[PDB]
């Protein structure tokens, strides 16, 4: 129901500062471990239900709000493990959904200037604007973790933190939910490539500032693992810092 | 001073610079596109000059840090396993060019860009010594193939095929990473080296092989899921179906040799009979399945799993002479199934049937091409003087030195491969011609019946003198063996 | 070898081209903001290498000062 | 650079090993491998040099190739006993 | 170029590429996919665990797990 | 001879070739259980989560 760039603030601006501020009342004010099974429980049915939810939506905010929803699962998967590692798994999937999604919904404003409502209406995009599909696909497969990405580092991290603890099941249902998140983020790639519908939506184009942003953030998410190492570091030093 | 990394770079560089130019200039983009994977050949190639074979340490090493405390990085580096592999896939992707040069104007810069892609990423995954980063790029082939396979692919059904074989890949390729995250986690390290020289524990090995080779027994065709390959490879396009064929079908075995064989060698021998009785099952039900075939895709579709299951009869039978003859097969493999699905590339762009019935008795309107298929499903039935005979001759050798009952039943897959092999044959080349849906129909022009001289010259080189592709690698076979086996 | 500047100054031009071209623009609409872009991805890529070395040391000395720390229960 | 010859190789066994804890040592492993499979390639180098004496021995011996040549038989017999990597006979060095 | 391409071969065709649909479970067919997709593989892994432990027990070596 | 080899090896193994594998293995029972023949539950279970 909110306006595209309400919903472009929310999911990341908010999100952040609570995640922080759960860090700190978890780290400090937490001492009888009871928190690790009121997250784990509510990180694994968020886990479950995003990907089982999102795969069902036809219009493409609430295919975002899915994605998001399974993604914080992924981060609170970090919460359940206390460690080190957990809290830098946790701070660098925090960024690199942050990124994911200034990104995502940058593709979403910008065929918000002819009225794209649901999933089918991008179609033959590939055809129209090709470097836009592009761009879309990729942000999409980095969703969905796929390697040679961002956000599938995040997602690993994740799952090393995570077996850390001794955790086995964290890992079993983060890989299972991946496996089902990604198939309905294969089937947005379908209608967007593949199958050309009868009726061809025509998007006016882009303006500067979203044009930079979406390059910018599509060689960040394509060339990350490349040269990961200063984001490492940073939460490695942040996930310190909390203490000492 | 040629080193690794510039090899890498090459198809970089290549794709880069298409990007710059506009798709107006179809002819630049043709050509350049060309001129890189030429270039990147060459450069292959000289690295096999410089190779030495003496010591069984790796050659080149480009180690660029990935994690801030370097526990983990790239860590490039070819052996005498990886050296012909990276040949192979040097040698295979201007050939993937060359076949849908006509097409270009069709298909556009997308579909070199792809290929160059694919053949940067399928360097990089044969030439690195990291155990996790080449899971990274073990299943970062999913996108491109994905694109290709789907964009250019049949007529409606290009969508399942897609989907086929993004599945398959998905359960088992994770839960290998769930091991691979337990060995970084024990360990400490993913360096190649570091992990070989781990003690790992008895009752460990079995979960974490167990993991490695169920993503494994996907990319080669195992018995419980080799169903995507003939489905997922007649819809395929003629380049796509050359490499998924001639390159895909080898991380399954070279992973089993890198990371499967060494590092849980007691493993291997306590799971030794079950991948005997899987791969002597596999070779069977396939030489049996493929003599009823009516698809031009799927017939020789089948030999290839065939092929890739035998090799692992004489891959898991640690022997010099098993491994040895596993990888000359391979190679074989790789040369005479690129060869076969060209040949049906091209006999598809002409008629477009995709079927084996309407063709017959076109040999004496095509004999150019009649005399090359018949050589190249003459290599298909492994004669001596042949690509494959003496790889898979010595895979028998060497399984006969350890067991003496499955490997027989491999011997016996080859009674009704080359049956079947010229049994297909006949079909097509051999009988009256019938000229109600056939009216009008060419043979190879000069770029078709050119790409094929590699192929013969490979094939005859491979056949007569193998002797210098065993010199280069007999050091690293026999500490491949030897590894984990003091005495 | 590439001192950090042969790739940021390429990945700024790369990026202006892209935002240049998700416009339906020519690539090459306004090469003098291509310059800018060349010498900011440039002068970006070169700050990244020096705050990486200076947040290894510092990250360096927060672990030697943890470990520290956690020594001290043993003795 | 090169020595544009014969790979020279150290013909000691390495030190530092200890066969009851191999493992502990990672530094000293690769070697004590090279070093096991080069002996091994001697041992079948040997082999095959005793085959080529009795492959030139069966030509001169004539019909009766048993009399002057039983003895190189057991020789070359032996070898072929503990070859390299082969049938169920595995070498104990 | 293209072939003329009757009407009597495509529905063969798919019918042998959509055989997926033709599948109900009988019981003589049960029993043939249970015998060639269990029987003979145990049979055959029989084989080659007692070729394995009849060449060791000649050779005197205790016999390997072979789980 | 040459009729009781034919139609006792040549012509049983012509027709289990297919009649087993292509029909009760390869695509079918590893198809219907597996990839899209009726483990793809998540069709039939689309609309009972947004209740
Ligand atoms: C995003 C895609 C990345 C794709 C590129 C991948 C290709 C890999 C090369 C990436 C690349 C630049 C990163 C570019 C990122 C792109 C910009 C992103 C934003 C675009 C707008 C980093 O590569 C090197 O950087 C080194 C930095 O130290 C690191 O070495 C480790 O560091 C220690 C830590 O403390 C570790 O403890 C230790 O184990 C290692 O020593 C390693 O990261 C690596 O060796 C290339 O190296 C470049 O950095 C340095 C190194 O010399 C050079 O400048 C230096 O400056 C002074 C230091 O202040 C030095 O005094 C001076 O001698 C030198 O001149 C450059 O000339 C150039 O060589
Ligand atoms: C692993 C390989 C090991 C080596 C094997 C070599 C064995 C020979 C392989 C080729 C055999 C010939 C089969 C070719 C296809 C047969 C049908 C055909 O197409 O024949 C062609 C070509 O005929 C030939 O056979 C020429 C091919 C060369 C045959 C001789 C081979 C000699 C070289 C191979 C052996 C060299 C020695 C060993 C090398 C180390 C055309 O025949 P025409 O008489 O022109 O009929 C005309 C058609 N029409 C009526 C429709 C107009
Ligand atoms: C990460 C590694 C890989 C990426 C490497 C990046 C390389 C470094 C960056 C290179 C960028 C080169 C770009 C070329 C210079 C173009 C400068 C043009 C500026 C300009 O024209 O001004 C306005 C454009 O808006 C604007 O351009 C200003 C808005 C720009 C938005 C930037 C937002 C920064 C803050 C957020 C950063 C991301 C945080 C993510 C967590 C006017 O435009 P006009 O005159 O054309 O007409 C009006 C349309 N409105």
């Amino acid at each position: 129901g909110s306006p595209t760039p309400v919903t472009a603030f929310l999911s990341i601006a908010p999100k952040i500062s609570i995640f922080a501020n759960i860090l700190r009342v978890f780290i400090y004010g937490s001492y009888g471990a009871t928190l690790q099974q009121i997250f784990f429980f509510c990180s694994i049915a968020s886990m479950i239900l995003g990907a089982l939810a999102a795969m069902a939506q036809t219009k493409v905010k609430r295919l975002l709000a899915y994605s998001s929803i399974g993604h914080v699962g992924y981060i609170c998967i970090g919460f359940s493990c206390g460690t080190i590692e957990g809290i830098q798994s946790l701070l660098i999937g925090i960024f690199i959904y942050a990124l994911m999604t200034m990104d995502a919904f940058a593709i979403v404003l910008a065929l918000r200037q002819t009225r794209v409502k649901y999933i089918a209406d991008l179609g033959a995009l590939a055809k129209t604007n090709p470097i836009l599909a592009i761009t879309f696909s990729i942000t999409m497969f980095s969703y969905a973790g796929i390697p040679p990405l961002a956000g599938f580092c995040s997602k690993f991290y994740l799952f090393f933190a995570a077996l850390g603890c001794g955790a086995y099941f964290l890992a079993l249902v983060g890989v299972v939910t991946s496996v089902i998140g990604c198939f309905y983020y294969i089937r947005l790639v379908k209608r967007m490539f593949f199958d050309t519908p009868r009726t061809w939506i025509l998007y006016e184009p882009m303006d500067r500032n979203k044009s930079l942003l979406l390059a910018m953030t599509s060689f960040f998410i394509t060339l990350f693992l490349l040269y990961p190492s200063p984001l490492f570091s940073v939460t490695h030093q942040m996930a310190l810092s909390l203490y000492l | 001073y040629f080193n690794l990394s510039g090899l890498i770079l090459c198809p970089v560089l290549g794709s880069i610079i298409l990007l710059f130019i506009p798709n107006s200039r179809i002819r630049l983009i043709r050509l350049i596109g060309l001129c890189a994977s030429l270039i990147t050949f060459l450069y292959s190639l000289v690295l096999w000059i410089q190779f030495d074979s003496s010591t069984a340490k790796f050659q080149f090493v480009e180690s660029l840090r990935w994690l801030p405390y370097e526990n983990i990085n790239f860590y490039l580096g070819i052996d005498g396993i990886s050296l012909f592999f990276v040949i192979l896939t040097t040698f295979l992707i201007p050939i993937c060019i060359l076949v849908g040069w006509s097409g270009m104007r069709s298909y556009g810069k997308e579909y070199i860009i792809a290929f160059l892609i694919c053949e940067f990423l399928m360097i990089a995954v044969f030439c690195m010594l990291d155990l996790l980063l080449f899971y990274v790029f073990f299943e970062s082939v999913l996108i491109p193939m994905f694109i290709i396979i789907g964009v250019w692919g049949s007529r409606q059904r290009k969508i399942k095929a897609a989907y086929q074989f993004f599945l398959y890949t998905l359960l088992g390729s994770l839960f290998m990473l769930l091991a691979i995250l337990l060995i970084l986690f024990q360990t400490g390290t993913t360096d190649l080296q570091i992990l070989l020289t781990t003690e790992f524990s008895e009752r460990r090995q079995i979960f974490l092989w167990i993991a490695f080779f169920a993503s494994f027994a996907v990319k080669v065709p195992m018995v419980p899921v080799h169903i995507w390959l003939p489905e997922a490879h007649v819809e395929a396009p003629t380049a796509g179906s050359v490499i998924l064929a001639g390159i895909l079908l080898k991380f399954g075995t070279y992973g089993f040799l890198r990371f499967s064989i060494p590092m849980f060698p007691e493993a291997t021998l306590c799971f030794t009979p079950f991948i005997y009785t899987l791969s002597a099952i596999a070779i069977i039900y396939t030489s049996l399945t493929t003599l009823r075939q009516i698809d031009l895709k799927k017939i020789i579709a089948y030999s290839s799993v065939a092929h890739m299951n035998l090799v692992t009869i004489g891959m898991f039978s640690l022997n010099i002479q098993g491994i040895g003859g596993s990888i000359l097969l391979m190679l074989s493999h790789g040369l005479v199934s690129s060869a076969l699905f060209l040949c049906v590339g091209v006999l598809y762009d002409r008629h477009k049937t995709r079927l084996v019935r309407y063709y017959g008795g076109l040999v004496s309107t095509m004999p150019n091409f009649s005399t090359i298929f018949f050589f190249f499903t003459l290599a298909n039935m492994s004669l001596p003087g042949t690509s494959s005979f003496i790889g898979e001759f010595l895979i028998l050798v060497g399984a006969f030195q350890r067991n003496s009952l499955v490997a027989t039943l491999a011997a016996l897959g080859m009674i009704l491969g080359a049956a079947y092999s010229l049994w297909l044959y006949n079909r097509v080349v051999s009988g009256n011609l019938k000229p109600d849906f056939l009216h009008k129909f060419s043979d190879l022009n000069g770029r078709e019946v050119f790409i094929f001289i590699p192929f013969l010259v490979g094939l005859v080189w491979m056949g007569v003198y193998p002797k210098v592709f065993l010199d280069c690698m007999h050091t690293s076979v026999s500490n491949l063996v030897q590894h984990g086996k003091f005495h | 070898p590439i001192s950090a500047t042969m790739v940021g100054a390429l990945l700024g031009l790369g990026t202006q081209m892209y935002s240049n071209a998700l416009r339906k623009l020519p690539y090459m609409r306004h090469p003098w903001e291509h310059v800018v872009g060349m010498g900011l991805g440039a002068v970006f890529a070169n700050q990244l290498v020096k705050w990486d070395v200076k947040l290894k040391e510092d990250l360096d000395v927060m672990l030697a000062k943890a470990r520290a720390a956690n020594e001290r229960r043993y003795f | 650079g090169r020595k544009k010859g014969l790979p020279e190789f150290e013909e000691s066994a390495p030190d530092g090993f200890d066969p009851e804890n191999p493992y502990k040592d990672p530094v000293a492993m690769v070697e004590m491998r090279e070093h096991i499979v080069r002996e091994k390639w001697i041992q079948i180098e040997k082999a095959k040099i005793l085959r080529e004496k009795v492959k030139w021995c069966y030509r001169v011996e004539g019909v009766n190739h048993y009399q002057k040549c039983r003895h190189l038989v057991q020789q070359y017999l032996d070898s072929t006993r503990g070859v390299g990597w082969g049938k169920d006979h595995r070498p104990i060095s | 170029m293209e072939t003329n391409k009757n009407k009597f071969i495509e529905d063969w065709g798919s019918a042998r590429e959509n055989l997926e649909h033709n599948f109900r479970w009988t019981r003589r067919n049960f029993a043939l996919i249970g015998i060639f997709g269990i029987a003979l593989p145990i049979i055959v892994y029989k084989g080659i665990v007692k070729d394995f432990h009849m060449q060791d027990e000649d050779a005197g070596r205790p016999h390997r797990k072979f789980l | 001879f040459d009729q009781v080899l034919n139609d006792f090896l040549v012509r049983s193994f012509l027709r289990f070739g297919y009649e087993v594998s292509f029909e009760a293995l390869d695509k079918g029972a590893i198809e219907i259980l597996g990839p899209y023949g009726i483990s793809y539950t998540f069709r039939r279970l689309a609309e009972r989560i947004s209740q």
